[PDB]
DNA sequence: TAAATTCAGATTAGGAAT
DNA sequence: TTCCTAATCTGAATTTA
């Protein structure tokens, strides 16, 4: 039968008083209720519409009645996202340790559309739900209705949201900079975010930690063996429960030359801590009041945390296995390689915790690799632990560095906390890169139509021209300063730990005060120190510029007729093969040289000149470790530990420091209670 | 009966455009 | 107390 | 056997020419 | 609209202390 509309019209200008712009689409009149194959459907009633060829059925809350200029019979509804209309899609089949996504709990919007009546079908009733209220009284009241709603969905940042110490686990910690960023914003905005605990299967980026962080447990251990110790440090703080021995170290599960099961380290009476061994539990039978006394104080110093124990948790887990730069990846399925599946055990161990914040950083290849398949599950378990969760791409430039590194993070935030915003850039920034299509309008960033004036985009100089010349090899990891700061940036990266509100050593300076540290560059072989030797100390000069070495039809690399194969000292020839042939012979990266005008996209954690272009401006050497670590905004004090590899490796593996930084004031904010409203971005405050 | 429908400011990170 | 040293 | 050295793919965003 | 080009928290095969 014919849609009709019901009742007597609205009054002509209440109506515009409630719908102006309604009077693109224009309209004669408004009512307020209309029937449609014998229901009568009012206004903010639920509804089902009908949707394309296998698409599902889309879900709507009426918010006009009103017949068109054109004599249609229209209505309009804001739309109830599924689980899978979100940009989850495809993960919403996941599931985390039990919790599954519920196909009656959509995701309110305001995303508006005008369609006809001839589209609406049967009314559905969706209830609110309040997670703050008794949890078995939201039970009766799910099962009273079709479907439910507890939180919102916003397309931008992909944001679900609802309608003073606290404790910080870093579980990938590597050398610390996210969690140190972190509890810097954090102390800004006034809270007392530590890091209590950190946990990184590498050695020397457990040592910076401790090092820069002596009161945090730092665990030398990979993921899955801390959640599975967690699990059974539970049990034993629920019971309390050859030689001799005068007291237990620590504990741990499994490890390296292990089995699974709980080990302790073991001081023997007697014996120095040398002779302190490892040991498995079944062996310590004959010791149990010494695993009374260990578990008991641990609990009560809380070396490892119960659930509940832990306010926030933050994650860098390995992007080694979903970069555009490892040319070896499997999109068909990603959850394959150990290091991708790394993810999922973050994501476990949050669920295990349930922790109050939740913040994964990554690359922006995870919303692109296997059309993102690990980055939305990563939401997806958000979202399907209750989690209200945000989505934002975030470029470190555009807070005080001379480097465009975007990066995605995802906050989490329980139903009993605040979501927290994502801070607008501060800084102009050289943009290098391009953002993903799919995910626009998830980039931190402000909209074209309004920018305040921002501090000028950093360059190189601003970052390297205070520091000291080294030559290829320097042996020394303290050194001193060459002379004052230059910039203002090097002035604020060489701040001491107070003027930086870094407690970690309480009051009064801390070590390596005035120091220059790790200011060592990789140290090349004789051949390709040599072949930077033979590098012109110009703008733009690369590899090109060797002996031999043209430039052909379409910007490709020949070798040059007249001049013989140029020989370097060792009987290895000057101009190497592969940089011929990168990237089909048209790359300007091998050996090249960068200058103090130009930026650096991404410090990686290799710093070999072979493929990029990491030589020093004027210098014949690579961009040291601590330049890297200043591209990156780690303060002069926090001082790296290990190879020169791999303090490389740690720098590079690192999270910007000014962008966990201004991340760690808006997670105080949000945690204080200092929040203005709906807005997912934040204007920081001078700092 | 027939189909219903279901329907961007642009960034600036640079100091111009 | 009482263990073993493996 | 480990350590060092050498070479290298698959997509995608934007950018100038016309 | 064309092609390119720039860009991707790097990895694996081979050779050599
Ligand atoms: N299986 C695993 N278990 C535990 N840690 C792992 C791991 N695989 C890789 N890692 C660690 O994960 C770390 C990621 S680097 C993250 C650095 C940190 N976000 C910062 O801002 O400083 C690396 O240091 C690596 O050692």
């Amino acid at each position: 039968h014919e849609p009709e509309f019901i009742g007597s019209p609205v009054a002509a200008d209440e109506a515009r008083s409630n719908w102006p712009k309604r009077y693109e689409l224009k309209a004669r009149c408004h009512y307020r209720s209309a029937k449609v194959d014998n229901v009568v459907y009012c206004l903010g009633d639920d509804v089902y519409v009908k949707a394309g060829e296998n698409e599902a059925d889309y879900i709507g809350r009426i918010t006009e009645f009103f017949e068109g200029t054109d004599q249609c019979h229209y209505f309009t509804c804001r739309w109830f996202f599924r689980a899978e209309d979100t940009v989850i899609n495809s993960l919403v089949s996941i599931s985390v340790d039990g919790h599954k996504h519920d196909p009656r709990r959509v995701f309110l919007s305001e995303e508006k559309n005008d369609n006809v009546l001839d589209c609406i079908i049967s009314k559905v009733k969706i209830v609110h739900v309040d997670p703050n209220m008794d949890p078995k009284a939201k039970a009766q009241l799910i099962e009273s209705c079709d479907l439910y709603y507890d939180m919102s969905y916003s397309v931008a940042y992909s944001t679900f949201a609802n309608i003073r110490t606290a404790t910080l686990l870093d579980l990938y910690s590597g050398c610390g900079g996210m969690s140190t960023g972190l509890c810097l914003g954090a102390a800004l905005s006034g809270l007392k975010l530590e890091t209590r605990w950190a946990v990184d299967f590498n050695s020397f980026a457990c040592q910076s930690l401790k090092y820069n962080h002596p009161q945090t447990e730092v665990r030398n251990e990979k993921a899955d063996e801390f959640l599975a110790l967690l699990k059974e440090w539970a049990v034993l703080c629920k019971k309390y429960v050859e030689f001799v021995v005068e007291k237990l170290v620590g504990i741990c599960y499994g490890g390296s030359d292990r089995e699974n099961g709980i080990y302790f380290k073991v001081q023997w009476e007697g014996y120095g801590p040398e002779e302190d061994t490892w040991e498995p539990i079944d062996n310590l039978s004959d010791c149990p009041q010494k695993i009374r006394e260990f578990v008991q104080e641990g609990h009560k110093r809380k070396i490892l945390p119960l659930p509940g124990d832990v306010d926030v948790i933050c994650g860098g887990p390995p992007c080694q296995g979903i970069s555009g730069f490892n040319r070896y990846r499997n999109r068909d399925e990603p959850l394959k390689d150990e290091k991708n599946k790394q993810m999922v055990t973050f994501m476990d161990i949050v669920a295990y915790l349930k922790p109050k914040y939740v913040l994964m950083e990554n690359v922006v290849d995870i919303l692109k690799f296997a059309d993102g398949y690990l980055g939305k599950y990563a939401l997806s378990c958000l979202v399907a632990m209750k989690y209200q969760a945000r989505l934002g791409m975030m470029v470190a430039g555009c807070y005080g560095l001379p480097q465009f590194r975007m990066r995605v993070f995802l906050w989490g935030a329980l139903s009993s906390m605040v979501l927290p915003k994502y801070p607008l850039p501060t800084y102009d920034v050289v943009v290098r890169g391009g953002a993903p299509n799919a995910f626009s309008q998830c980039m931190v960033a402000y909209d074209e139509t309004q920018k305040p004036s921002l501090k000028k985009a950093l360059l190189l100089g601003d970052a390297i021209s205070d520091l000291p010349k080294v030559q290829n090899h320097q042996p020394n990891d303290v050194m001193e300063y060459g002379g004052s700061p230059k910039t203002e940036f090097q002035r604020y990266i060489r701040l001491s730990r107070k003027d930086m509100l870094d407690w970690s050593f309480g009051e009064g300076a801390g070590p390596d005060e005035g120091k220059l540290l790790d200011h060592q560059p990789l140290r090349l072989n004789n051949d390709d120190y040599e072949r930077v030797q033979q590098i012109p100390v110009k703008k733009g000069a690369n590899f090109r510029d060797l002996k031999g070495v043209r430039v052909g039809a379409n910007n490709i690399v020949e070798w040059d007729p007249e001049i013989e194969r140029v020989k370097l000292s060792s009987g290895k020839p000057l101009v190497p093969d592969y940089a011929m042939s990168f990237i089909k012979g048209k790359s300007l990266k091998p050996f090249g040289r960068l200058w103090w005008d130009e930026t650096v996209p991404t410090v990686v954690t290799r710093a070999e000149p072979h493929n990029q272009v990491i030589i020093h401006p004027t210098q014949a050497r690579v961009l040291t470790i601590r330049e890297n670590a200043r591209l990156q905004g780690f303060p002069d004090y926090y001082r790296l530990f290990g190879p020169i590899k791999e303090k490389y490796i740690q720098v590079g593996n690192a999270v910007a420091v000014p962008v966990a930084r201004a991340l760690g004031y808006c997670l105080g904010q949000a945690y204080l209670g200092e929040s203005e409203g709906s807005d997912p971005l934040y204007q920081l405050p001078p700092s | 009966k027939q189909t219903a429908r279901k329907s961007a400011p642009r960034k600036q990170l640079a100091t111009k455009a | 107390q009482t263990a073993r040293k493996s």
